[PDB]
RNA sequence: GACGGAGGGGUACCACCAGACGUGGAGUCUGCGGCUCAAUCUGACUCAACGCGCGCACCUCACCAGGCCCGGACGCGCGGAGGACCGACAGCCGGGCGCGCUUUCGCGAUCGCGCGGGUGGUGGUGCAUGGCCGCUCCCAGCCCGUGGCGCGAGCCGUCUGCUCCAUUGCGACAACGAGCGAGACCCCGGCCGCGGGCGCCGCGGGACGGCCCGCGGCAGCGGGAGGACGGCGGGGCGAUAGCAGGUCUGUGAUGCCCUCAGACGCCCUGGGCCGCACGCGCGCUACACUGGCGGGGCCAGCCGGCGCCCGCCAGGACGCGCGGAGCCCCCGCCGUGGCCGGGACCGCGGGCUGGAACGCCCCCGCGCACCAGGAAUGUCUUGUAGGCGCCCGCCCCCACCGCG
């Protein structure tokens, strides 16, 4: 079975806190979900104006 | 043109009650010193105390004429 | 140059820190769970975690804090003995949103009339010396359709700066058996030890 | 469908009743009357007005 | 059929016993877990698959001998002392042997 | 003797508490001969991310920016007195201050 | 109170005025309907759907055509250790795979089977829900304590006047004081100072309708200077209520149907999501002489790497530690010609990134419509509209998009 498992080798990025392929933000190490982000950004410090 | 609010007009009233002499009828800056002066009337934020030292400053020069 | 690659493993210790709030809330939220801080010193992790029952989160021996710290650290990618974790008590408990939101969690779950148990968050946070204390409470309670129960106390503020310092806000989703309320607990502390309200005059 | 009567005679003698578990007269159908096990189970209610001959029993389950 | 070597399931035992603990970043592509070292029977440097060890903890929680919580992507395995005495059994050590907590 | 100039790289999210660590290496090291603070220009982690979790509605942005702030101060002094400095300095968890030997 | 297809007042470039620069007319780019399909996965349809759910060769991916695999935990009754369970060379069959088949070897209780009872599902239902955004709201309302008036539900306060950007204040007045929202605050900017300085980057001032002249009881309403700065600088935050707005397809958010093994799980290959008689939305490039075409200067900011050699190029090899637009200007040229305006389509090639183009780049052809756009419709007040480039987001490749 592992001859074909998962034999396609491609990015699987996906968000740290949900698990999620799509919409990855990947701007630095980040590699959370765009609505998993605007959820913790208080703990990871990023405010706004 | 600015309308000042009721806390940058109550508060004014409030200074020329206790404050006659202090403040004089043409002087922004006196009139900023005299509400400066810490515990006697706190103001947090020049903003805030440059408002209300102006409304006092129109206040001061009303009674003066009468 | 620009590398400057220290800005990149500040960022990922963030980002642990944030993973660890994470955690923290599933464990330890019946450990009185608030808030976690991370430190690194020569080398070494020690996290503060703010809690109103530190005896539970410490355990007996304090195995419970052992257990967690190596787990945390062998997660993290460090050594036990190279990392330690630090529980601090929570006075006046009324004034912490977190801890009376998971308060208002457990009587909501104990089958408390909504509105008792929400004067009475209320006036665990009044008695605490809070303006005011807001507690929405949204599901559908005991009915197919959904209403938003509002209870509120005193005054509370709501814009400009003054709110991310003066009111605090906790939302948990208790999961009710009809489907899932949601509890917004919010205290609004006039005076806290540094900044004062930027409007409030005070007139000698 | 039209019931056996060896699934009748048990309705009459209540070894399979409307008034039991919904589980236990499926066994008794599927092990000793051949029945489909899944039908057995889903079957909503007897008739007429009583609990006598007389079956109504629900769909394939993959598209309920 | 995730036949497992006798020796991922007595590494595991012992990993997490030490530590009274296990992290899983939840994985079920093949990979190897890293942090347990089973030797191979020739000597071999080896790390237990993802999968593997995932199979054995999904029967440790099952069992009730262990309690998991989970946040951001990462499995938070901890000890009970219910299944301490089973991996004590399995690691042949006794009550006086405690985790090194 | 083994001196060397002992570079000291401060990162705080928040100014303040960065900015009163930077009193604190200045007292600490006015005996070993602190340098100076080369304030690092901010660098700003900007993420602008849609407000709705569903995309409909009119756009509306989240500006998100993490203002990190390094200082940067160099040291020629004991490596026991450097260390002396890292005891001295006021502990602010969440505070990265690095350090480098030239 | 909620509505009215009722009367008044008020207000806003998501209104108008006065102007601007547009779109709708052409080619294309992308999304939407329809059409076509094996599948063209889907939400969203006035404002408040339609470059929207931040880049679809693969993955994503949910859809189609096939094909593996248990990765079905725990618990019980039975089974099994000389043998539970799965692996495999070679040939056939099959895109290919010990998938099956021929064969006869391995393998070691990680377990089989029956019953229960799970775990997972980008499956449904947002009209069961949490959360979070949109919208009313590029508005200005929302309340309370004490008194007055009512038998009360209650009203007054919170006002058919004036002022404002504003329920912002004045004035009148059974009201009198407070609060929340407005403002204040926070962020950035211009200017002065202080302290520091791998690097301009930390803290303090400064501006308040202050002054002056009018006109006003007044709040203020025009004008005048002085001053970086002038009368809400360019943003964040955002009340009380809401609404069957949108999202179960972002999540280990979730109730219910839970599909559950020839699977809707989870993988691999192939294809689609990009198919096109057509109608529309956001755009881009045009229709040229305020321009195209050649060389010559020079120039940014968000914030910023380059060297060398080979190559027309696009790029490649080998290195090191580092660097920057266009418009515009200056000089020639074309000379009103669908022309050197315009670059759409298509025939070679040369490259790139990947496992693989169908993706992109480049080069030599090829030079479509379009000579200013009908009814209509949009957005806009000074570093503004417009014009011009650049950066990032997402990304193997790639921006006519978005955010700057």
């Amino acid at each position: 079975r592992e001859t074909e498992f998962c034999t396609h080798i491609a990015h699987k990025r996906e968000c740290r806190i949900c698990g999620n392929y799509n919409s990855v933000y990947r701007k630095y190490g980040l590699f959370i979900c765009r609505r998993c982000f605007k959820e913790n950004a208080g703990k990871i410090g990023f405010v706004k104006l | 043109g600015k309308v000042r609010t009721k806390t940058i007009k109550r508060a004014a009233r409030k200074i020329v009650e206790n404050n006659y002499e202090s403040l004089k009828p043409k002087d922004f800056q006196n009139n900023k010193a005299i509400c400066s002066k810490r515990n006697v009337a706190i103001i947090p934020s020049k903003r805030l105390r440059n408002k209300v030292a102006g409304y006092v400053t129109t206040l001061m020069n009303r009674v003066v004429k009468g | 140059d620009e590398e400057n690659v220290y800005y990149s493993k500040y960022l990922n210790d963030c980002i642990m820190e944030a993973e660890l709030h994470e955690f923290f809330s599933r464990e330890l939220v019946d450990a009185g769970y608030a808030s976690c801080s991370l430190c690194r010193t020569i080398d070494s992790i020690c996290v503060i975690i703010q809690c109103a029952e530190p005896e539970v989160v410490m355990g007996d021996n304090h195995y419970r804090l052992h257990k967690i710290e190596y787990l945390l650290a062998g997660r993290f990618m460090c050594d036990p003995k190279n990392f330690n974790i630090w529980v601090d008590k929570i006075i006046k408990r009324g004034l912490s949103a977190e801890i009376m939101v998971d308060n208002l969690r457990a009587k909501l779950e104990e089958a408390m009339p909504i509105r008792r148990a929400a004067y009475s968050i209320i006036r665990t946070a009044m008695r605490a010396g809070a303006a005011g204390c807001e507690v929405i409470v949204a599901g559908k309670l005991r009915a197919q359709r959904a209403r938003a129960n509002k209870f509120k106390e005193g005054c509370l503020i709501s814009t400009g700066h003054p709110k991310r310092i003066f009111l605090a806000e906790a939302t948990r989703h208790i999961k009710m058996r009809q489907g899932v309320i949601g509890v917004k607990v919010r205290i609004y502390n006039p005076n806290i030890r540094g900044a004062v309200m930027p409007d409030k005059i005070e007139i000698g | 469908e039209p019931i056996s009567e060896e699934v009748i005679e048990a309705i009459k003698d209540g070894e399979i009743t409307s008034e039991q578990d919904s589980k236990v007269r499926a066994r008794i159908l599927t092990d000793k009357y051949g029945w489909d096990s899944d039908e057995a189970k889903q079957i909503w209610s007897f008739g007429p007005v009583g609990a006598s001959s007389g079956h109504m029993t629900n769909l394939i389950l993959e598209a309920t | 059929m995730v036949h497992i070597p006798k020796a991922v399931y007595k590494a595991v035992y012992a990993h997490l016993y030490e530590n009274a603990s296990l992290a899983l970043k939840e994985y079920w592509r093949v990979g190897n877990v890293p942090g347990i070292t089973y030797v191979d029977e020739n000597g071999k440097l080896c790390n237990p698959t993802y999968l593997h060890v995932n199979c054995i903890m999904q029967s440790l929680e099952s069992r009730g001998v262990v309690k998991d919580t989970f946040a951001w992507r990462h499995h938070y395995y901890l000890l009970t002392e219910k299944g301490e005495q089973f991996i004590r059994k399995e690691l042949d050590l006794t009550d006086d042997v405690l985790p090194t907590p | 003797d083994m001196h060397q100039k002992y570079t000291i790289i401060v990162v705080g999210k928040d100014l303040k508490l960065v900015e009163r660590y930077v009193k604190s290496i200045v007292k600490e090291g006015r005996a070993f001969g602190i340098s100076g603070p080369c304030r690092a220009p901010v660098r700003r982690l900007t993420i602008t991310t849609r407000k709705s979790p569903c995309g409909e509605g009119t756009n509306t942005w989240h500006r998100f920016e993490l203002r990190m702030y390094k200082r940067t101060f160099w040291v020629t002094c004991g490596g026991n007195d450097i260390s002396t400095i890292l005891s001295k300095t006021v502990v602010i968890p969440g505070i990265q201050v690095t350090v480098e030997v030239e």
